[PDB]
């Protein structure tokens, strides 16, 4: 897992069909860090700190054995600075 | 009490809703921020607080109100509520 | 595998259901290094040096073929500086 | 730190394992190890509600296998003031 | 209040849950937790008759599934003055 | 002897517990830090030392005490013990 | 003597009978009677290896039928120095 | 007064009944009532051999029916000197 | 694959059960590089240069479809500087 | 360095393979290669308990396949002082 | 001590385990390890009769499963003075 | 010849061992560093050299000696030999 | 030594064989041969507990087939002071 902060919501209209209805958020470690897009499986407002899982586990975290994803948010950190 | 987490319980009738609200407030350290008459019999009670406190409160309230009256319709939990939804969420009952 | 040191315990109440009851710890190589969260399958007090496995092996190390994890602690180093 | 976590086991080895698992899993304070008698050992913790919940879940899962097993694993998010009189504050 | 309510449980966790639910459900006064030995644990309260009845009912319903379970739940409306000698005053 | 690892063996009765303690202390280089009467017949013996030494000690003790008396209930090993658990773990017998 | 002999019985009467038969059968030294809890009672002796063996055999044969019966009977020829810390010296 | 009489019962009521029966039956001194734990209660007496034998027989016969019943009823005509160290001298 | 040099032997007594009897070695690219632990499937003395495979292939290189490993040594380089 | 590791094999090739595997797996010192006679070859190592355990496990697993196979693989965490008189200190 | 205890094992690992368990279980003196040839290995001890008996029993129970197994375990209470000539004094 | 790789062939008897040693030394560029009488009939021959040379030598030797006499028991190859094992490995025959 | 070992045989030849094997097997002291009458012959020894046990075992195994056979073989670790009055001191 990997701790990241939600920046903003990202929308792609021409995304492939098997991506489903799941939303996408832009997450970075800190302001100025390289930006990555993670499939949102919990629901996070911009600003909070979330847990991001990668690799084959992210596909299951999205919801399916064969979901086209590589970084999925699995939870919101209760307390974090 | 502080926190932004929201706990929702929907019951068919007012007696199960009151029972659920009492059970939630007794079980955890939450805030009763409103009771809503949806129409058609649905009644919704909302609680605010910390995430874990809201979790315990909602679980206890659903367990307590699942039998009294017509029963329990829904019991949902929201960790962080969007600022736009705060417009439709009541502040005080 | 990858040698890391346990920093502190991390708790997320809104974590997804299939994460089970397993605990989570914050692990880094050294004070000041980037922080990562690893599923604890052994039980480590803060401070000690542990073995962390990644990729698909971490899912089995957690306990299931389909556990949503990407970094799991598999053992505690006996002696390490 | 007001929530209370409880785990009961048949024997002292599963109780120690559960206490260690909870303390390692979350930031909680172990307040009491009670010898109920007849083989029951109870371990109590205090802390914030979510931390206590996570610790109790992890401890139950860890100590279910070892020994004679589990008896109970219960979390209370708001202990009544009167009940606090029977809750130990320091382990012996 | 003079009425006495008591629940016996096979473990300490069900006893704590029973006492907590009792004191939250009714405005009674917890007077003691006793380790009978062999696993039995007892909790006792004092108060008005109706409050004690409500508290004991709630505690017996709340400790039914937690732990090893429920052993007994009893209510005495007016206990004899002799039993005060063996009834604890504080826990 | 140094180390913080903890080895636990639980037996039904005192004779198997004594046999297990003797077997552990003879097999490995550990420290007998206490014997506890749980109640109901359970008796627990605790050993401290290095991780590998505790591993060998606990394995040998379980193997030796599994037959004598009522038998063996549990045999568990803890690599690092949390500081809070040290309050309930006895220091000397 | 260093050898340790012990018998566990389900009751106090079989334990007393075992200790009495043990001390009469062999010239050993009774060092302690322990109430384990749950009904188990243990008796311990010290002495030479042969004397301890004879005493324990006699005690296990004498406490077999008295009371609830016999739980275990063990002999340790040379107990480790660490176990002396938990072994009682006098009853 | 060197012989020792022993009776074990499951519960305290049969133990009291046995002790009363023995003391009434023969001229013996009740030295100890022991709570073994787990429900076992043991009563000990001292006296001349025949008196202790008669008292033990009468007590066993009397307290067999009451309560959960008998566990043991044993007479020792000559207690070893070393054994005396574990025999209580005064009831508590 | 990824070329690394064996540094020293690493032993963890509390390692999980399914790790088997396989040994572990500490491998780095060069003195001073970040250190990683690799499951030894060949047998290498400290000092030599070895081939290290990662990801799901390392699990098979260890010996099983479900071996908890993410970096396994698969061979020793004949000549290397 | 007090723990002792032992591996016995039917033949010298599996013994060499086992010794190499143990020495590569853990930080141990190979003290003796013994020709028991009749095809048995034994290799002995000394070191800290956990290291010796890991080395013995790895060596047994590695040399099980090669040659006529394994005979024994045993770890002693505390060798008695008297036993040390029959344990070689340097290989020949 | 004069009593002689001996165990023969089909391998050197069971012999070492037998000797170690023997010396730990009883306060005896290990006097020699002999390679008979053909795989048999023998270990010998001296001491009191009871100590030797306990040691040999423990060694035979500890070497039973380790290695190829156990061949024989014998105790001689008082060996003849002639056998001292072939009995080793030190290993 | 240089190198630290070790090749081992174990045969039941001396004739297959000699045949295997001759086949190895003729097939590849290796060094015959020793012949050992294990006892019970086992005889072991050891070769040193480069890894590939040792590989070819051991393969050829096993293939050649698999039939003559009682047969072939083991044929193993070691790329790098630990320094401790060099104590028990003979230097010259 | 205080331990007493005894074997009864149905004849004098098995008794002599038992005593001889006993004294050769363990360093005990033969204290008497008694003609019980009716064919029974008894031999008694004194010594340490382990030595007496080994001697009696060897004698019972050696007199089993010789003559009419073996009747009984017993060991007493510590005989009461009263029995010394009937126990012979020398044969």
């Amino acid at each position: 897992m990997k701790i990241m902060q939600v920046e903003k919501t990202l929308v792609s209209t021409n995304r492939i069909a098997d991506m489903g209805h799941k939303p996408l958020l832009v997450v970075w470690e800190k302001p100025g860090a390289p930006r990555q897009v993670a499939v949102d499986a919990i629901g996070c407002i911009p600003g909070d700190w979330v847990l991001c899982v990668g690799s084959s586990a992210a596909r299951e975290a999205a919801g399916s054995k064969s979901y086209p994803s590589d970084l999925t948010i699995i939870g919101i950190i209760d307390q974090w600075n | 009490v502080t926190g932004i987490a929201l706990g929702m319980i929907e019951t068919r009738g007012l007696v199960p809703a009151i029972e659920a609200a009492d059970a939630m407030t007794k079980a955890a350290e939450v805030r009763l921020v409103g009771r809503q008459f949806v129409g058609g019999g649905y009644v919704t009670v909302l609680v605010r607080g910390e995430t874990g406190a809201v979790n315990a409160a909602v679980r206890a309230g659903a367990d307590a109100c699942e039998r009294v009256g017509d029963g329990l319709v829904a019991a949902h939990i929201i960790a962080r509520v969007h600022s736009e939804v705060e417009n439709i969420l009541p502040k005080a009952p």
